[PDB]
């Protein structure tokens, strides 16, 4: 039957502005195959992500791994835009990251 | 511990995609090219003591994919296959051998001792199926010699030749961050742990020596270098958050744990 991707988003380093990092989305859980998965730069997409060849669980359901390497800075804002037919629309998972306490 | 998985999505009559890959423990080592005919070999140790063997490897794949795929398309409408489907199978062995295969994500034939065996769920559709696969018996007498005997083989040139990979130590390191802050007055604190390998690994919130047992640990998720990466959060009151420290204990580290406190601008301080 149909199931419905999970999607997690993380880096490979702890955030620090103008050093460069990794940024994975693993996308797992899901069935079928078929699945469009994009990786995002303040709402914009990333040109020549790299994902992991498909493999799947001992429940069958699929799994990838995209990511990239990336400098993030201040203002930049990174998430994890995902479809498949198990969704009405297209579900962005952001990159939770600190930018340390606000008021100075 | 090596297994093959195989992945076969039929669009339509005219249109299919074919993916395989081999598995030693949980590491990627072969890929097929699809294009190319070939396997394509991921690490130099995935060549095992067999040299130039693999040409009959690649021509016996390359000749039972033939087969398959012409005879799921010869059959699809005598087995009730609709389009468009998928065919999933792995294969593998360890003392243990196993060869399963799924219909649109379900369990529908397994190869057990000398021939295809239907699950009693898949219905009528999976007998008819195993009578196809078991249509020539020299056929699964030679899936049976791969599984209990090619296999053994495949394992000695590659575990030994690629034991300093498994094997290798890896330190993790450790951050914390905060987290997307369920419920109103409270806080959710993420300790992330990245980089270590094997995957083995203990990470707990802690106030002094009492374990929280508070600490949500999330999936063990991959890199793309080959470590993992893992996050645990815990959800505390705005006001209790004094004196936590996230634990991280790992083989790589040798009982020098990884302790992180959560200070600084985490709290924030004055
Ligand atoms: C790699 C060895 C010696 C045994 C693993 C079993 C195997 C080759 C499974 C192949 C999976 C498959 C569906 C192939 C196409 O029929």
């Amino acid at each position: 039957i149909q199931r419905t991707p999970k999607i997690q988003v993380y880096s490979r380093h702890p955030a620090e502005n103008g050093k460069s990092n990794f940024l994975n989305c693993y996308v797992s859980g899901f069935h079928p195959s078929d699945i469009e998965v994009d990786l995002l730069k303040n709402g914009e997409r990333i040109e020549k992500v790299e994902h992991s060849d498909l493999s799947f669980s001992k429940d069958w359901s699929f799994y990838l791994l995209y990511y990239t390497e990336f400098t993030p800075t201040e203002k930049d804002e990174y998430a994890c835009r995902v479809n498949h037919v198990t969704l009405s629309q297209p579900k962005i998972v952001k990159w939770d990251r600190d930018m340390g306490s606000l008021v100075p | 511990s090596f297994h093959v998985i195989w992945i076969a999505s039929f669009y339509n009559h005219s249109w299919k995609q074919n993916l395989v890959s081999g598995w030693l423990s949980d590491l990627q080592t072969h890929t097929w090219d699809s294009n190319s005919s070939t396997i394509v070999f991921l690490w130099p140790w995935s060549r095992g003591n067999f040299s130039n063997e693999w040409k009959e490897l690649e021509t016996l794949f390359r000749i039972r994919t033939i087969r398959s795929f012409e005879g799921i398309r010869r059959y699809a409408h005598e087995l009730q296959f609709e389009y468009p489907f998928e065919i999933q199978v792995t294969g593998g062995c360890e003392s243990g051998s196993f060869l399963q295969l799924a219909y649109q994500g379900s369990d529908f034939v397994s190869f057990q001792n000398n021939s295809w065996l239907p699950y009693p769920v898949a219905g009528n559709m999976a007998k008819h199926f195993c009578k196809v696969l078991n249509q020539n018996q020299h056929e699964n007498d030679i899936t049976h010699n791969l599984l209990s005997d090619t296999c053994p083989r495949f394992i000695l040139g590659l575990l030994d030749a690629g034991k300093a990979h498994l094997q290798r130590q890896v330190k993790p390191e450790a951050w914390l961050s905060h987290g997307p802050s369920p419920g109103p007055g409270h806080l959710q604190l993420v300790c992330h742990v990245s980089g270590f390998y094997p995957k083995p690994v203990w990470v707990m919130w802690m106030r002094g020596e009492q374990e929280q047992q508070g600490t949500q640990r999330g999936d063990i998720l991959p890199s793309a270098d080959g470590t993992w990466y893992l996050r645990a959060t815990l959800e505390v009151a705005a006001g209790e958050a004094a004196d936590l420290s996230c634990r991280v204990k790992h083989s790589s580290l040798e009982g020098q744990d990884i302790v992180l406190y959560w200070e600084g601008s985490l709290v924030p301080r004055g």
